[PDB]
């Protein structure tokens, strides 16, 4: 029903300065949190406005995190490097995704931290939130060290309670955003493309969450195969935005149908044109 | 390693002629996250364009929104330039107000 | 952000001790435990993140969250074992908040006690004379002496580890030719005490 | 482990004082802490290598530490006062914040208006009782380290030219020879016990030994009795059949 | 509110 996760990422850049480190929060689809090392003196932004209601204390110690996290991933940049015995002069990257999941129930679903190195999995935490799952025999090394500074105690502690109760949190003071879910705008689009074949195009603008599932059904049967789905694309304004086409014989363009699902929604959605 | 990035060149509101909007440039699927964008009017760099923070999906992949305010308009071209290290030559996508 | 821990405990050789540590912030991380003897090095013990108990040796260190409360148990206690007992906590970050300190006292087992107070002499007389309280039970208290010019140090306890013996004793000592071995001690001195001239 | 040096140091007021700490090899993080009597230690700087990441710990403008390197650590204290004397304590974690912490021996420092009361001691060995030889066939060899200003002693024990640790027992804290007073001197009384036959051999060398932590080649002294310098004082003693 | 614990790989 409800997430809150961090996304990290750490660049190295030899030769054009100091390693750079992007962290960014979310609550669901909305980010509220931004920070970038590269700022003239970098802080910690927000990014929705339930979250410009919290306290300077609240600003500072995010600061205090990721100015930290940008020293730490300088120096895990260039170990790395070390374990797999690659140059100096190579631009690397340590990207982090952690988070809590939460239930309808408001209880913790789920757990969750994932670390990569040049979009590769490199350490990840079990099911249990007790063990590392390591890809390979560098991703030992970090565990052996993650392992005698008990990291997966305390981020088992954190995914547990603080995740989970700031989440809570977020989710109250932003409840008019966060719990209401925007439904889709929708509308069929005819465009000819030849004597005896016609595009026609299902609409599904201006909706949140993310999620959503588009089908054609040439009377009532899927179209996979002519099914042009477009990647789903954020309209810019907080809200998303995706289109399903299908390429048709004319004169039989009303036999085609448009399913539209999402939680915005009572019941699936029906639209023919 | 090196991953391709998907271009997708869009408004935020169904398009009308003279009436003012945003233009959207979605990069996403590439890796690594240097990565070049610009949003053209008939072939003019839009000077002022924001873009969103640096965020990646599952697979590690990617991505970004390049926009500005634009207002459409019957004749003038619009375009997104994409030029990443996966790339030979930048790629130029023109806006398309039907998709 | 705080944290409290009583200021003195007290046990004898061979029994356990418990050393209670209550802390009251808004995001613990971790509890820890330092051992510390007078002028030394902090040297870790053991560390609580999550609740339960955590052994190592005769250390064990147990954490409720819940009840903010924390405390460290010593097994089979040694002299070696008197020091001070700090606890710590984590609150993210890297700032830690440590206690005062709890100050444990190892009382000597004595197995046969033989209270008596011995006169020594220097190489070269010509400055003081020195009177020995020795082989004294654990139990016995020593004071400061009714003159300013008589000193008494405090009872500490030596180890013959080739004989597996252990004494507590007491020095005392003045300048003035009036100071003698019988008049040395103004305390709660055992009745069995030997004085030889 | 993590090595500190001073061990001790005496300073006068105004004056700049410079203290080094050295982590273990590999230790991203390093921590700065100030120990006051009867308390545990206080934060005063993190380290992770060589990025001060914070310093809200420090009390005055005055302390300034640096790590240029990632590894040696110095804390200079510019224009020393009383409120400055403490045990300054450096500690060190493997990988970052929240782990394991290893520690350094600090640096007793303490602060004076001048430094005119610094006094070495004056050791004197004591021979055992023959009372005592006769009764328990011990024998209890009494050290007495006198009149030193400021606390800072390190007394040990000298059998043959090797140090020894069995039968010893030192005082756990120097007594002051006047109460009643700022400037009193201080006192510290150590035991050696060892057997009858070890005292009754003439062969056997007895050497209490005390470390006085005082004045350097460089700090001023116009007065008429000799600088109290880092010195040692010692007494012997040989035994004795009788 | 972020994880709280910065540990090198």
């Amino acid at each position: 029903s409800h997430s809150m996760r961090y996304f990290y990422t750490a660049m190295s850049r030899p030769g054009r300065g100091e390693p750079r480190f992007i962290a960014v929060g979310y609550v669901d689809d909305t980010q509220f949190v931004r920070f970038d090392s590269d700022a003239a003196s970098p802080r910690t932004e927000p990014r929705a406005p339930w979250i410009e209601q919290e306290g300077p204390e609240y600003w500072d110690r995010n600061t205090q995190i990721f100015k930290t996290n940008t020293q730490t991933y300088r120096e895990s940049l260039r170990n790395l490097r070390g374990y797999y015995n690659q140059s100096e002069a190579g631009s690397h990257i340590i990207q982090r995704m952690y988070g809590c999941d939460l239930g309808p129930d408001g209880r913790l679903l789920r757990g969750h931290d994932q670390s990569a190195y040049d979009g590769k999995d490199y350490i990840a935490l079990n099911e249990d939130l007790s063990s590392w799952t390591a890809a390979d025999t560098a991703a030992q090394i970090t565990q052996r060290k993650w392992e005698a500074a008990r990291v997966a105690e305390q981020l088992r502690a954190y995914l547990e309670g603080l995740c989970v109760e700031w989440l809570r949190r977020y989710l109250e003071n932003g409840k008019e955003t966060l719990q209401r879910a925007d439904p889709p705008k929708t509308h069929v689009t005819h465009h000819p493309v030849s004597d005896h074949e016609a595009t026609l195009r299902c609409w599904a603008l201006g909706f949140y969450p993310a999620e959503i599932t588009l089908t054609w059904q040439r009377d009532g049967e899927d179209q996979t195969q002519d099914t042009e789905l477009v990647e789903t694309r954020p309209a810019g304004d907080r809200t998303f935005q995706k289109w399903a086409a299908v390429v048709v014989p004319s004169g039989e363009e009303q036999r085609y149908t448009c399913h539209v699902q999402h939680e915005g929604l009572p019941k699936p959605l029906t639209l023919r044109w | 390693i090196q991953r391709t990035p998907k271009i997708q060149v869009y408004s935020r509101h169904p398009a009308e002629n003279g009436k003012s909007n945003f233009l959207n440039c979605y990069v996403s699927g590439f890796h690594p996250s240097d990565i070049e964008v610009d949003l053209l009017k008939n072939g003019e760099r839009i000077e002022k364009v924001e873009h969103s923070d640096l965020s990646f999906s599952k697979d590690w992949s990617f991505y970004l929104l390049y926009y500005t305010e634009f207002t459409p308009t019957e004749k003038d071209e619009y375009a997104c330039r994409v030029n990443h290290v996966t790339l030979s030559q930048p790629k130029i996508v023109k806006w398309d107000r039907d998709m | 952000q705080s944290l409290e821990q009583p200021s003195e405990v007290t046990a004898v050789e061979g029994a356990i001790v418990q050393i209670n540590c209550t802390y009251q912030t808004s995001g613990f991380y971790g509890l820890s435990w330092y051992q510390q003897h007078d002028g030394g090095a902090p040297t870790f013990l053991s560390y609580n993140a999550l609740d339960g108990l955590e052994e190592t040796g005769r250390f064990s260190s147990f954490l409720s969250r819940s009840d903010s409360y924390g405390y460290l148990l010593l097994q089979e206690l040694q002299m070696k074992d008197s020091a001070s007992y700090f606890c710590a906590v984590d609150t993210g970050g890297f700032k830690t908040i440590f206690g005062a300190g709890t100050r444990l006292f190892v009382k000597a087992n004595i197995q046969n006690p033989d209270p008596a107070v011995y006169q020594l002499r220097d190489s070269k007389s010509s400055d003081k004379s020195v009177c020995l309280f020795t082989d004294f039970d654990s139990q016995t208290n020593v004071s400061q002496s009714k003159d300013s010019d008589v000193y008494i140090t405090d009872k500490c306890v030596l180890d013959m580890r080739s004989m597996d013996f252990k004494s507590n004793s007491a020095v005392a000592w003045s300048n003035k030719s009036d100071f003698a071995c019988a008049n040395a001690f103004n305390n709660s001195i055992i009745p069995e005490d030997t004085f030889f001239p | 482990g993590v090595s500190q040096s001073p061990r001790y140091k005496v300073a006068k007021r105004g004056q700049d004082v410079a203290l080094r700490c050295d982590p273990i090899s590999g230790h991203v993080s390093l921590f700065w802490y100030q120990q006051a009597l009867g308390q545990g230690p206080e934060f005063l700087t993190y380290f992770q290598n060589e990025a001060q990441l914070d310093k809200s710990g420090l009390p005055s403008d005055r302390f300034f530490a640096e790590r240029p390197e990632g590894s040696v650590s110095t804390l200079k204290i510019q224009r020393t006062q009383q409120e400055d004397s403490a045990v300054y304590l450096c500690a060190s974690s493997p990988t970052g914040g929240q782990e394991t912490q290893y520690f350094g021996p600090g640096t007793r420092l303490l602060v004076l208006e001048d430094l005119k009361n610094v006094f070495p001691p004056e050791v004197a060995v004591f021979e055992p009782s023959e009372a005592e030889i006769s009764h328990t066939q011990k024998a209890t060899l009494v050290c007495l380290a006198t009149g030193f200003y400021p606390d800072h002693v390190e007394l040990s024990w000298w059998v043959n030219g090797k140090e020894v640790h069995s039968g010893v027992c030192t005082d756990p804290q120097p007594l002051k020879e006047q109460p009643a007073l700022n400037d009193s001197r201080y006192a510290l009384s150590s035991r050696l016990r060892v057997s009858a036959t070890f005292w009754q051999n003439p062969r056997n060398h007895f050497r209490c030994q005390v470390q006085f932590y005082g004045l350097s080649e460089n700090d001023e002294w116009t007065q008429d009795r000799a600088k109290p310098v880092t010195q040692i004082v010692s007494a012997e003693a040989w035994g004795r059949a009788d | 509110l972020p994880f709280d614990k910065s540990t090198v790989m």
